[PDB]
């Protein structure tokens, strides 16, 4: 079976993509100016929202 | 603290701390209401929340 062949080498590079995105400000500032601010404390809800994408199993 | 005395008998048990520049901390022998010139003082707190006593009975 006479033939004529042309070969292509396929190189798959499976990079380990880990992507953690956030939807908040980089600086989270606590300014204790009131007395109730000191006594009851400061609470900021939902300061950071982390969205996650990953090729591999992650912790 | 001492009671209001009558006549020229006390002469100094209730007179106000007289100063010409009242924005510096008074001398060690002046009159304080709660504390003193030296580090003889009362711990920070509020008359609202109870740590021991509260309200008017507090320091």
């Amino acid at each position: 079976n006479l033939i004529s062949e042309q070969n292509v080498t396929v190189t798959m590079d499976l990079q380990p993509v880990l992507q953690l995105g956030m939807q908040g400000s980089e600086t989270v500032s606590f300014v204790f100016s009131q007395i109730s601010e000191y006594i009851g404390g400061l609470t900021q809800y939902g300061a950071v929202d982390l969205s996650v994408s990953s090729t591999v199993d992650w912790c | 603290k001492t009671a209001f005395d009558t006549g020229r008998a006390a002469l100094g048990e209730n007179n106000v701390y007289a100063s010409r520049d009242p924005f510096d901390r008074p001398s060690a022998d002046a009159r304080y209401i709660a504390g003193g010139n030296a580090p003889a003082e009362v711990a920070g707190g509020s008359y609202l929340v109870d740590d021991g006593a509260s309200g008017s009975n507090g320091a």
